[PDB]
DNA sequence: GTATGAAAAAAAAAACGCATCCCGGTGCCGAGGCCGCTCAATTGGTCGTAGACAGCTCTAGCACCGCTTAAACGCACGTACGCGCTG
């Protein structure tokens, strides 16, 4: 017969799942495509120690991860609970990361 | 071109649920792209720049690590 | 017989001073003779940048003599400078005339 | 006889009478502009000392300096300082 | 009798203080806070009257700085009127609190 | 009452205005001066601490000066 | 022929086997703790620096170590680390 | 759907008044510039070593290849959340 979780039901689940773990949630390929990608603009013909790119990866799903909670907060703080782009630039602007 | 895409919906939920968030708005996923290149550009930029001062044609760690202090986004475990 | 190393550099700041800075502020064991010199032009430009505009918000005030505001105004309306001084407090500058719209009447 | 407190406002009077030479500075700005110099300074010098520090030399080079403040300065404000410096060391090598 | 509608005013300050550059506290009240804060660290301690106008420089900057994005987050509620809360979030974004 | 309420409300009133805001919840007079004391309590106790290591019994504008540049709030025109 | 590359590592398991003489740790971890003592190092040894040239000495003594610890640390870190510090020069200079 | 009048809501027009902008007008003090003293930069010579350079070694970073299966993609459905409106 049919069975359907309600719409946030799943979400939650997956919040508690992530943040019990601490594998890399970018895939770790088309992440490393991208480093290569943006670091030919400052010198072509590169070459990366893996550790490098790990470095790199770990720090941005860190911030990013870091960016969304304080993103929820404003979010939340407007009685929304769906994060947009306003949330973020909002974020942004008050971390001094962007006027 | 545009690997930027590589950076899949799917992935930025995930790392949004790490953040605690439960409900994302279709917008955020381009916005959230956009935000990751621009910390990404301004990161390797730097480590980059330290690469060449060491009259380098290969990036270290340590130089994404430096780079990373730089921006006053420390990282812990790459030989800082 | 004797000239100011500033003057052989064509440079107003003082290389001189400046070469004594690095050796007495613990920054390395030994201090290149070219060192001083770009670092005094380096501070001599952005001087200059500074008060270029500065100079030109105070015009912009009918006033003869550069004050803090115009320091301000100058920094806060560029957007390079300002992110260069993103966490420097200039005192008695002021802050940006910004009224948010949605405050405005209607 | 008061003792000598050194100070870059004979400097920031030159360069100020070259880009407004009709027009002043107030005292308080005159600091404010101390301060920036100082401040500045203590970027590049420790930017430069942890370069070179990085690299296992013992001498801050020119290059250090440069590469400082291309870390350092945002893109427009950087190309401009570089050339100065670049500029400046040129012709003080070449009045040796 | 003549009567200004609520806001009239509060919007002709606004325009009045972000022109000018005055220290806004009392200078006499901020010093004996000054003083008084400082005891609690080390008493018989002396101030030259700079350090104190600098510390009410950095003050009254920081404050100015906070309301600024304060404003920003009761805006960002639909609301006009800043609250608490709207600096709890503020500080909590800028990683004063926790 | 002590010093602290000597930050009159229309005091914080008009800081508020020059950060643009129209309207002021009665909460927030009280709310202020709290954060406000936070700030001057990290501060005032480094510059002091500065004072202490020079052997001196007077703080200095310098002590201010480089405390403030440790807390990230670096301060323009009373020298350094 | 390889880099000899000083570490932290012999120090932290010592210390490990004190305060939980049946527990081990990851590489990984142990990488951590490794840039977590360069880190808070690099932050003290910074500060005392300072701390000396403000007051105009060549020297940094366990005095500019302390007055950089009670800056760098909050409350009841600052304490326990002041009191180790001292007790352990203390220690030293009386074992000749 | 042509013509209806009755209010409701908005828009414009005409006046009462406070604030703000300009002025020209007067005095005060700090900006500005000079003078003498001094010590901090410059000069010219000796010495020590940092590091640039070439020659060599082998790390590990690149590319390629095929297999399995996990993740990405799409589409369909329907709920519950955003968002406007009201008192
Ligand atoms: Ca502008
Ligand atoms: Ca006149
Ligand atoms: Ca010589
Ligand atoms: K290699």
């Amino acid at each position: 017969k049919p069975h359907r979780y309600r719409p946030g039901t799943v979400a939650l689940r997956e919040i508690r799942r992530y943040q019990k773990s601490t594998e890399l949630l970018i895939r770790k390929l088309p992440f490393q495509r991208l480093v290569r990608e943006i670091a030919q603009d400052f010198k072509t013909d590169l070459r990366f120690q893996s550790s490098a790119v790990m470095a790199l990866q770990e720090a941005c799903e860190a911030y990013l991860v870091g960016l969304f909670e304080d993103t929820n907060l404003c979010a939340i703080h407007a009685k929304r609970v769906t994060i947009m782009p306003k949330d973020i630039q909002l974020a942004r602007r008050i971390r001094g990361e962007r006027a | 071109r545009d690997n930027i895409q590589g950076i899949t919906k799917p992935a930025i939920r995930r790392l949004a649920r790490r953040g605690g968030v439960k409900r994302i708005s279709g917008l955020i996923y381009e916005e959230t792209r956009g935000v990751l290149k621009v910390f990404l550009e301004n990161v390797i930029r730097d480590a980059v720049t330290y690469t060449e001062h060491a009259k380098r044609k290969t990036v270290t760690a340590m130089d994404v690590v430096y780079a990373l202090k730089r921006q006053g986004r420390t990282l812990y475990g790459f030989g800082g | 017989k004797a000239k100011t190393r500033s003057s052989r550099a064509g440079l107003q700041f003082p290389v001189g001073r400046v070469h004594r800075l690095l050796r007495k502020g613990n920054y390395s064991e030994r201090v290149g003779a070219g060192a001083p010199v770009y670092l005094a032009a380096v501070l001599e430009y952005l001087t200059a940048e500074i008060l270029e505009l500065a100079g030109n918000a105070a015009r912009d005030n009918k006033k003869t003599r550069i004050i803090p505001r115009h320091l301000q105004l100058a920094i806060r309306n560029d957007e390079e400078l300002n992110k260069l001084l993103g966490r420097v407090t200039i005192a008695q500058g002021g802050v940006l005339p910004n009224i948010q719209a949605v405050l405005l009447p209607k | 006889k008061r003792s000598r407190k050194e100070s870059y406002s004979i400097y920031v009077y030159k360069v100020l009478k070259q880009v407004h030479p009709d027009t002043g500075i107030s005292s308080k700005a005159m600091g404010i502009m101390n301060s920036f110099v100082n401040d500045i300074f203590e970027r590049i010098a420790g930017e430069a000392s942890r370069l070179a520090h990085y690299n296992k030399r013992s001498t801050i080079t020119s290059r250090e300096i440069q590469t400082a403040v291309r870390l350092l300065l945002p893109g427009e404000l950087a190309k401009h300082a570089v050339s100065e410096g670049t500029k400046a060391v040129t012709k003080y090598t070449s009045a040796k």
